RNA sequence: GCUUGACUGCGAGCGUGACGGCGCGAGCAGGUGCGAAAGCAGGUCAUAGUGAUCCGGUGGUUCUGAAUGGAAGGGCCAUC
RNA sequence: UGAGCCUUGAUGGAAGUGUGGACGCCAGUCUGCAUGGCUUUAAUGUUUGAUGUUCUAACGUUGACCCGUAAUCCGGGUUGCGGACAGUGUCUGGUGGGUAGUUUGACUGGGGCGGUCU
RNA sequence: GUUUAUUAAAAACACAGCACUGUGCAAACACGAAAGUGGACGUAUACGGUGUGACGCCUGCCCGGUGCCGGAAGGUUAAUU
RNA sequence: UUUUGUAUAAUGGGUCAGCGACUUAUAUUCUGUAGCAAGGUUAACCGAAUAGGGGAGCCGAAGGGAAACCGAGUCUUAACUGGGCGUUAAGUUGCAGGGUAUAGACCCGAAACCCGGUGAUCUAGCCAUGGGCAGGUUGAAGGUUGGGUAACACUAACUGGAGGACCGAACCGACUAAUGUUGAAAAAUUAGCGGAUGACUUGUGGCUGGGGGUGAAAGGCCAAUCAAACCGGGAGAUAGCU
RNA sequence: AGGGUGACAGCCCCGUACACAAAAAUGCACAUGCUGUGAGCUCGAUGAGUAGGGCGGGACACGUGGUAUCCUGUCUGAAUA
RNA sequence: UAAGGUGAUAUGAACCGUUAUAACCGGCGAUUUCCGAAUGGGGAAACCCAGUGUGUUUCGACACACUAUCAUUAACUGAAUCCAUAGGUUAAUGAGGCGAACCGGGGGAACUGAAACAUCUAAGUACCCCGAGGAAAAGAAAUCAACCGAGAUUCCCCCAG
């Protein structure tokens, strides 16, 4: 008896595995209980259509924007800036929404803080590139012009 | 009436045959145990009375389809 | 004392058995021992000391060998 | 828990103030513990058999209940108790005059006993 | 009391009593290839089997043989592998 | 008829009539006879049907050797002076007959073995439901009461009414004798005889079925039978016997 | 052919040879209607708890033999032109 | 078809008939008690007892017809358990039993033969059981052959005791 999995299952289970078990265990438990099905070849494509139509299709589709920062790769228009302080130093910080203000007219709005540096954010010149979120792995290229008003 | 319901299987005669080479009438019977299958396709269970064998041919082609023959054939179930 | 004739293949022609069979036999062929030679030796002065057929084993032998080549198995000679 | 494989400690960022186990060539030195400007060895993850607990989900229920059903059968269902035991098929060793089929010689001054049988 | 209906009525059978032995209940046992059933609507002061055979006084020795009971070493030993 | 032998006092037969036992089929061989003859002859089938067709095939003209194989020879053996079996006699197909083979194989006869039915109207045991036991004895427990004891014990009357209790009819049995024994009767009659409130007796109906029942156990009973019932069947079992 | 008729019948009777017959119900043939029914071509597909195997039996003339082939009660179990 | 007729033992009686409704033969129809598969229930066959819908110038009661079981189908209903399933009622089809042999299948002896007997035989016989047709069964190659080739099944004759 082989069959291949539905849920977890210990010892074995892996949400659609190959593994082979015990004729009685199925046939008077991990079925008529549902929790995996009979390795009936129909099948081992049935879900293995699945191991191609998946973990090589969506983990694909997963690439739709490049580092979501495209046609971005020529800095943003200084709309206004991030701000500045102390008399030629720096002293103000960012808002809980203050690092669009600057590029707070390109792609879409927004206004949440997603901080990703955990530091007192350096205070000095004022051009920097680091990323901040863009997704679940990629980043993004932009720069802050200050005002002189 | 020991009869597999799934595979046909009843008991048969043969002999028994000592070293003397005696012939004494016996019987072979099906290995069958009548068990509770689980349908779903009827949420319900069928309790089939089966040989080993039986059983395997439903481990294998399938309770709906075994269940399909039966029925297909007059069969209670 | 020297030896392996307690040889292999055969066998005119006798015996004795209802039969299965048993028995005696010179002589021919090959090869051998003893003897200077003539020659003797196919066990033991003779007559008891034994068990058919089947089946199976062992050795030898292409005789056979189910499409063909082989093989298995069968035959034949020896033997258990 | 017997045996294989994968491995991280044994055969094939210095010196000093400090430690468990030892075939240690008979008197070593280590194998590790702290620090201080392919073959002889221990545990994991395993794979593979043995033994043991317990589980439930096959299977048993000649406990209780529901319904079919005005029913001491049956079936279904619920619950409880057991439980992969028990039991049953196939194979197998033992026992097995309970049952069965048979055998159990001839000669012989009748037969048997004795004796005899080439 | 019973018995050989038809050549045997007895000293044979049976009996209450006694003993051994098995049986925890879905009992043992028994009819039955089974289902079902007797035992028993009973439950060890019960149920079966075997022997003895009111009662009195009593029932010694033997466990080699055969039968049966118990034995978690060893030897030998089936299917299977 | 059987026997060494039978008037035999050994078998069979009262007598007459009718019936009653070596057959049939297919093979196979031999003899007789017929045809053809180194050949003879067809089977199924066809058919124009006892013709004709059909020569599949069978037997025979060649054996020897286990065989390969060789061949009027061949095998034995290394080979045989030789040995064995062969080469020198005509087959074949009908027809009648003599034997044999397989078949019931000349006829009749077992005790039995196997299969499938029928039978508890007799009997055995059990279940249900009903019926029956004249008459006469004995007189258990228990109870009352007196006597009696410190109280119990104990004791006498009475009362009561047990019992596989007694005697004895019906009823159930069947110990002895005689009769009978081509019976009145396929188990009785007659005189005696055991039980007779019980482990009694009996009516109706029911259940148990053959290696099975039932059995207070004799191998007893299961429809006049029982160490394995009756009926039909295997079946013409088999019979080296008569 | 045969049968009968007062004894044995071609010509006495009934028949036989031969030639003939159905309103009806049916049988078989064809021809047609009805309902069906599927025909031809091209591209496909091509029988798994199966074949095979262990064990036990059974069937093959074949009695486990050196024993192929077949069925299968029991345990298993392929390839895919 | 007809000039004779109402079967027979079996006369007689009373009748029918002669040119087409005597009789006689054949085709098709009517009727066809009870018992019997037996089917409304029962039952010791040919008898007992119902229920439901009907029907009577005398619409009590007594006549007529339906009402067995099982399977398939449908409709209506409908549990434990709310849906479902089970179950229940009804309706329409069908089946049921009988009976020669031949046929297919399930199961399957013994005497007997082996001059005893167990392997072996008798024999897959007898017998029992189920099923079906006019026939049944089998059948169009995972067959044979044998290096040429055959071309399903069945049956017969040889091959060959
Ligand atoms: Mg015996
Ligand atoms: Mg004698
Ligand atoms: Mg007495
Ligand atoms: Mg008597
Ligand atoms: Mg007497
Ligand atoms: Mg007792
Ligand atoms: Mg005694
Ligand atoms: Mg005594
Ligand atoms: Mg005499
Ligand atoms: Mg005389
Ligand atoms: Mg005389
Ligand atoms: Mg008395
Ligand atoms: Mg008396
Ligand atoms: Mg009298
Ligand atoms: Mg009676
Ligand atoms: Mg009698
Ligand atoms: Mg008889
Ligand atoms: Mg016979
Ligand atoms: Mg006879
Ligand atoms: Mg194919
Ligand atoms: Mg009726
Ligand atoms: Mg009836
Ligand atoms: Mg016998
Ligand atoms: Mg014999
Ligand atoms: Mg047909
Ligand atoms: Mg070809």
């Amino acid at each position: 008896m082989q069959v291949i999995l539905l849920d977890k299952v210990a010892n074995l289970g892996s949400l659609g595995d190959q593994v082979n078990v015990k004729a009685g265990y199925a046939r008077n438990f991990l079925v008529p209980q549902g929790k995996a099905v009979p390795a009936t070849k129909k099948n081992i494509e049935f879900f293995e259509a699945r191991r191609a139509e998946l973990e090589a299709k969506l983990a694909e589709v997963l690439a739709a924007a490049n580092a979501r920062a495209e046609k971005i790769n020529a800095l943003e228009t200084v709309t206004i800036a991030s701000k500045a302080g102390d008399e030629g130093k720096l002293f103000g910080s960012i808002g809980t929404r203050d690092i669009a203000d600057a590029v707070t007219a390109a792609g879409v709005e927004v206004a949440k803080s997603e901080v990703r540096l955990p530091n007192g954010v350096l205070r000095t010149t004022g051009e920097h590139e680091v990323s901040f979120q863009v997704h679940s792995e990629v980043f993004a290229k932009v720069i802050v012009n200050v005002v002189a008003e | 009436s020991r009869v597999c319901q799934v595979t046909g299987k009843r008991p048969v005669t043969g002999n028994n045959r000592s070293h003397a080479l005696n012939a004494t009438k016996r019987r072979f019977l099906p290995n069958l145990h009548s068990h509770r299958f689980w349908v779903e396709s009827e949420k319900r269970f069928v309790t089939l009375r089966v040989s080993a064998k039986g059983m395997r041919v439903i481990d294998k082609k399938g309770i709906d389809t075994v269940l399909a023959e039966l029925r297909a054939r007059g069969e209670k179930y």
